């Protein structure tokens, strides 16, 4: 992901 | 004959084939490998990067990277190479001769599917494409029109209830907890025995171990006590150098994380509670029909005895007058693709593609209007 | 690939129906020994130019003769980026047209590339290996151009990341 | 070189040479050097009326009118002090260095003289930075004609500064590669946790350009930067101005290096095809060993 | 909001981050006056984009979502609910009263709570109710600037009264009947 | 170690 | 709640 978690 | 291509393109394993078949033509790990040394021998295979099974074969001298992470594409320069190897090396078919049917997990960034469409149209020039949700294709493959799918994909778990073909987009649940996280957890807990796996080439060995020896426990505490009291539950595996390891208690602690994310330091709830909550999110007057049509999918639900554990947990959660029936076909590992080979082959579907000229008119944002 | 299989089979079968070349000295000039399909001096030593096409815009024109064969290839070019890349690639192929003994420094008008196999190339070099080279080019050119396109996309992404990182 | 630089090399070189010749005590020689820069800018370093003791550096820009507006010379005056004089006939800005009244530390004035174009641009641009800092909404929004067929629409609000580049390339190959280089420009915000919101559009112009004369059309691309008060504060606005100033030229530069990049891969694949052809040449039975030059071996 | 934020690419899932999402809501969200017009605007201009700074230093940028989160209050169909919006709820609860008192209720509708502190909810509610109610009645959305504490402020006003001291539930009375007494004394 | 690395 | 909705 972009915010929260990686991906 | 000319038929649409169906490319599953999961988070851990890319499966592609032609529509109208009952098995994917090509199945290979979606990894990209690049060498981390410098050749010294003249003329011996000096090429930029290996992809697919070739990377698995030469994994000793490469650093492997997965393009898709948690169901999200995080490296497009590698996803493009994956699709190129699928088109021109595995299927060996021109991309601009057949429509394509891609899959995507639900509750995903819109930029993901927008870039998927942009890549499929600008780069490969496919005449048509479509991006369907994976759980819907799994249900199509199951051969029914009502039920709750629990696609524990390798990269991502998600549940999508469907009733009479009417998906309920407010009861869909997604849990970023799947095969890769269990692989990392197995790597973390294998150190207790003394086996140390750090590099990616060793993570592949750990995945091969997980995919072979691990199993889910019907009752966790009972199995723990049994493994502690007697050395009758240990198994032996031979690494690809001659070494032999013996794993006991660890066998059922890796997949147990699915039902207890607290092991992995997550606040989330197990997949059993996820499915139960996704069912209770629906209106009451249909819940029974879901209770008796729970469907599994994904390569992470292939663990032995997972149907029993899921049925026991849900029966403990749900009321004592509803019939729980965990539909777990022995071919689930490809259901997401199988339904694809069905959906792309229907005659009432040929008007739901995203034609090339539609994209040329309305930009890549048309995927939100056409694909559900 | 497997979508070009009948097209490539037809092209290969037409290639080894031509390429049955023989030595021949010119008729319109005293002692020159020139390829008869390039000069077009005598209309009796020229076989019918046969076209093999997979669709409207991908084709092979084969012009036979008694001591020469001219094989022009019109490659698939889907959009403008593929057109630019195909042009530049064919041009970088022409640049070395003495290492490729059967190549031609300029393509026939309307076609993307052109090979000119005289009789010396079939007497001093393996004939079936020349056929195999032409068919392998036709097999792999689309794949290589697609990889060029992906490389251009990656370069664009890296340039964007190198700019927007400084803000 | 990845990022284009903002200081001109010819100005710095010429002025440093003149200042070294003057500081050593040598008699001054004539100077008449005309040259250009990016975006159609024209420089002219000369002497006023054959006076070999004064050096006048004049610059002609494309945002001719936006710099004549009231308040568009605050930065130029602030940075150049007494060097700023009336423009030379035909040019737009003009500095005048007296080779006999040069202060000590001649490096600073030359470092600030090589950035004459950057300073003329930042002077007409900090107006909106201030219009946003002072907490006023609806301040003046304009269109800087920083080129002749492309425009930069600047707008200042209570909480942001919107910059919309209307850009178009001249050559067909450059247009085709620029479509890609501009489509892939929103994938840059994954390289930093703090990058201005970038929006790309070529179907239709944004709703900011519906009351203004910024260049629009069906061959133009629109790139919108939304600079927030963390990119336009009084400490990080120099880098922001440099980047917004050299953005178009940087994109053009990298479009023209993409071709020299692709040529290497094309040479590699050409050699790879030559290696497939080489299977047709029958291997010789015996080769004569030669020398580095190519002459007969002359020995066993 | 947590669900629609994933569209941009931000994944808040933990209860700790639900507080961050609630903060983003009460800091940036606002009710649109004309929903379709705002949807056409946010999809065609960069005038709705707003940046928020998470506690770890990252900055997210929300545009459209800023007015999609509270819009659900007027279209519960966004949440899969079947019921009607809050404006239709108000209008219905008015229409179920007697005919003689409908005008006064139309004139003295008063918002409250902490969810009505959205920029532009009073005007949207007025527009909706005026569209629903007849044309001869006048709609006045009395939205005080302290409506986040009205239930407390009024609650204080009641307790400080002198005629209210008889409505209490004294200890002896609870000792007499039990917890059921709350059904008789309290209305 | 026993598997992986020496120790 | 007990029946209907959670609470
Ligand atoms: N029989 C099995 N038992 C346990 N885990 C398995 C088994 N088969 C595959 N897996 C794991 O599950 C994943 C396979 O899921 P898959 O169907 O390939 O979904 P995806 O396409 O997202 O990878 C892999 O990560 C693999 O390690
Ligand atoms: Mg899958």
């Amino acid at each position: 992901w972009x915010a929260x978690c990686p991906a | 004959d000319i038929a649409a291509l169906v490319v599953d393109n999961g988070s851990g394993m890319c499966k592609a084939g032609f529509a109208g078949d009952d098995a994917p033509r090509a199945v290979f790990p979606s990894i990209v490998g690049r060498p981390r040394h410098q050749g010294v021998m003249v003329g011996m295979g000096q090429k930029d990067s290996y992809v697919g099974d070739e990377a698995q074969s030469k994994r000793g001298i490469l650093t492997l990277k997965y393009p898709i992470e948690h169901g999200i594409v995080t490296n497009w320069d590698d996803m493009e190479k994956i699709w190129h190897h699928t088109f021109y090396n595995e299927l060996r078919v021109a991309p601009e001769e057949h429509p394509v049917l891609l899959t995507e997990a639900p509750l995903n960034p819109k930029a993901n599917r927008e870039k998927m469409t942009q890549i499929m149209f600008e780069t490969f020039n496919t005449p048509a494409m479509y991006v369907a949700i994976q759980a819907v294709l799994s249900l199509y493959a199951s051969g029914r029109t009502t039920g709750i799918v629990m696609d524990s994909g390798d990269g991502v778990t998600h549940t999508v209830p469907i009733y009479e073909g009417y998906a309920l987009p407010h009861a869909i649940l997604r849990l970023d907890l799947a095969g890769r996280d269990l692989t990392d957890y197995l790597m973390k807990i294998l150190t207790e025995r003394g086996y140390s796996f750090t590099t990616t080439a060793e993570r592949e060995i750990v995945r091969d171990i997980k995919e072979k020896l691990c199993y889910v426990a019907l009752d966790f505490e009972q199995e723990m006590a049994t493994a502690a009291s007697s050395s009758s539950l240990e198994k032996s595996y031979e690494l690809p150098d001659g070494q032999v390891i013996t794993i006991g208690n660890e066998r059922f602690r890796c997949p147990e994380a699915l039902f207890q994310p607290s092991f992995l330091g997550m606040e989330s709830c197990g997949i059993h509670e996820t499915t139960f909550n996704s069912i209770m999110k629906c209106d009451v007057d249909i819940r029974k029909d879901l209770y008796a049509n729970t469907v599994l999918s994904g390569g992470t639900t292939m663990y032995p005895g997972i149907a029993d554990r899921m049925q026991k947990e849900i029966t403990a959660l749900a009321p004592s007058t509803m019939k729980i029936k965990i539909i777990a076909p022995p071919e689930r590992k490809y259901s997401v693709w199988i339904g694809g080979s069905i959906l792309a082959s229907l005659s009432t579907f040929q008007q739901m593609w995203i034609s090339k000229q539609e994209y040329d008119e309305s930009g890549p944002s048309i995927v939100h209007r056409k694909c559900f | 690939t497997a979508t070009l299989r009948p097209y490539l089979s037809a092209v290969r079968a037409t290639l080894q129906a031509a390429l049955c070349l023989e030595n021949f000295s010119s008729q319109v000039v005293e002692r020159h020994n020139k390829p008869e399909v390039e000069v077009r001096s005598s209309k009796e030593l020229l076989l019918q130019p046969v076209t093999i096409s997979r669709n409207e815009k991908e084709k092979v024109l084969i012009e036979g003769s008694i001591n020469s064969v001219r094989v022009s290839i019109a490659v698939k070019q889907a959009d403008e980026i593929e057109k630019i890349l195909c042009h530049k690639f064919m041009r970088f192929m022409m640049m070395r047209a003495e290492n490729f003994f059967i190549l031609r420094r300029k393509p026939v008008e309307g076609y993307d590339i052109s090979f000119l196999i005289t009789n010396f190339h079939t007497e001093q070099m393996y004939k079936h290996k020349l056929v195999d080279f032409v068919i392998h080019f036709m097999e792999e050119i689309d794949k290589e151009i697609s990889e060029m396109k992906l490389s251009v996309n990656a370069r664009a992404r890296i340039v964007a990341e190198e700019f927007l990182k400084n803000f | 070189m990845i990022l284009l630089e903002v200081n001109n090399r010819i100005i710095e070189e010429t002025l440093a040479l003149k200042f070294e010749n003057a500081a050593a005590g040598n008699k001054p020689e004539a100077v008449e050097v005309t040259f250009a820069d990016f975006d159609g800018v024209l420089y002219h370093i000369s002497n006023p009326n054959g006076d070999k003791t004064k050096v006048m550096v004049s610059i002609s820009l494309k945002f001719y009118k936006e710099l004549q507006a009231h308040g568009a010379d605050e930065l130029l005056k602030r940075v150049y002090g007494s060097f700023l004089v009336n423009p030379e006939s035909g040019y737009n800005v003009s500095l005048l260095y007296d080779l006999e009244n040069l202060p000590a530390s001649k490096d600073s004035i030359v470092h600030q003289a090589g950035m004459l174009k950057r300073n003329c641009f930042a002077s007409v641009f900090e107006k909106y930075f201030q219009f946003q800092e002072e907490g006023k909404e609806g301040e003046n929004r304009a269109v800087i004609h920083y080129r002749d067929d492309e425009t930069m629409y600047v707008e200042s609000k209570k909480d942001r500064v919107t910059v919309v580049f209307s850009t178009v390339f001249k050559d067909d190959d450059d247009v085709v590669i620029g479509k890609v280089f501009m489509q892939e420009f929103k994938e840059g915000r994954r390289a930093s946790h703090t990058a201005p919101q970038v929006l790309f559009s070529h179907r239709e112009p944004p709703l900011e350009l519906k009351d203004t004369d910024a260049a629009v059309g069906d061959n133009i691309g629109y790139i919108t930067f939304v600079l927030f008060p963390r990119h336009t504060n009084a400490s990080a606005r120099d880098n922001t101005i440099n980047l917004i100033h050299t953005f178009r030229d940087y994109l053009h530069y990298h479009i023209k290096c993409s071709k020299a990049y692709i040529h290497t891969r094309m040479r590699a694949k050409t050699s790879d095809f030559l290696k497939v052809l080489n299977r047709a040449r029958p291997d010789a039975e015996k080769k004569e060993m030669k020398t580095i030059t190519g002459k007969t071996f002359s020995s066993r």
